[PDB]
């Protein structure tokens, strides 16, 4: 999810 | 060869997008906070500051012919603002989900969005902002769109399904699809902007930057050195140069004649995330902005 949200 | 001195450093939020002004000083921001900023880099004083959303904003661009910028944010709204007046002057949902780049014809009154949702759509902003037409067939985010500054009646959309994909307005499908190789997708494209040489540009979280030849469909080189996710590559507009950006923390600046790395920068803002060229180069970091000059 981190790929999406930074 | 080359004298990097420093123009502007600004500490903010972390900065997601970034765009120069093609005739005033100026750089525009768009924050993670949902804030914009418009910045005189010579005079170091704010132009504009505006909260737009309660969202990040990842996208942003001057379209200076209107006197606007225009912005795509987490809400899934695409915004202008007239930056004389300050004021709003077109907002609406042009996705189901977020908008990671926009891009804008360099003579017609068309904008490009990519987006979380898989497309590229294309809005006139002399016909109302009408859809004029949605571009499918990516598998995964679409990162980043930008127009052939050669012929702008393509552009390309780099995904993190791993592909490009060629466009040509009015057209159904792509002119081509390039498999990069970069298996862990296409975070950014950019295109070389001279006659000399049909290139185009790539970055990956795999920790490569890939040229590519497009008449051929040729890998030319690739370029590795980062440590982390590379967030961007873009070719200069001026001098025979790379410039790179990454989660490590650091820009690169490659030499676009020998495809070897000719310098490497901590700014000291941690994480790289977006850049614009005007030979000011200018960057958006985890803890704010630099410009900085060439030559």
């Amino acid at each position: 999810e981190a790929k999406k949200l930074v | 060869k080359l004298d990097i001195k420093k123009t502007f450093s600004n500490r903010s939020d972390r900065v997601k997008g970034i765009d120069f002004h093609p005739t005033e000083p100026w750089v525009l921001t768009t924050l993670y906070s949902g804030r914009v900023e418009i910045w005189n880099y010579e005079t170091q004083v704010e132009v504009r500051s505006i909260q737009v959303t309660e969202t990040p904003v990842r996208a942003g661009k001057f379209i200076a012919r209107k006197n606007w910028i225009i912005v795509g944010s987490d809400d899934f709204r695409i915004r202008v603002f007239n930056y004389n007046t300050g004021e709003k002057v077109v907002d609406f949902e042009a996705h189901p989900d977020y908008i990671r780049s926009i891009a804008v014809h360099p003579t017609k009154p068309y904008v490009l969005s990519g987006s979380d949702d898989l497309t590229v759509k294309l809005w006139n902003w002399e016909n109302n902002w009408a859809l004029e037409q949605t571009f499918e067939g990516h598998e995964h985010f679409v990162m980043c769109v930008a127009f052939n500054p050669k012929d702008p009646s393509t552009f390309a959309s780099g995904c993190l399904d791993r592909t490009v994909k060629v466009w040509s307005l009015g057209q159904s499908t792509p002119n081509f699809t390039l498999t990069t190789g970069q298996e862990r997708g296409v975070n950014y494209v950019d295109y070389y902007p001279l006659p000399d040489k049909p290139y185009m540009i790539t970055a990956s979280d795999d920790l490569t930057i890939k040229i590519w030849d497009y008449q051929t469909k040729s890998c030319v080189a690739t370029l590795e050195g980062h440590m982390s996710n590379v967030s961007f590559a873009v070719f200069h507009p001026t001098l025979p140069i790379i410039i790179s950006g990454s989660e490590d923390g650091t820009l690169k600046i490659w030499n676009s004649s020998t495809y070897k790395v000719e310098k490497t920068l901590n700014v000291g803002l941690e994480r790289s995330w977006c850049i614009a060229t005007h030979n000011y180069i200018a960057s958006g970091f985890d803890n704010g902005f630099t410009v900085l000059s060439l030559g």
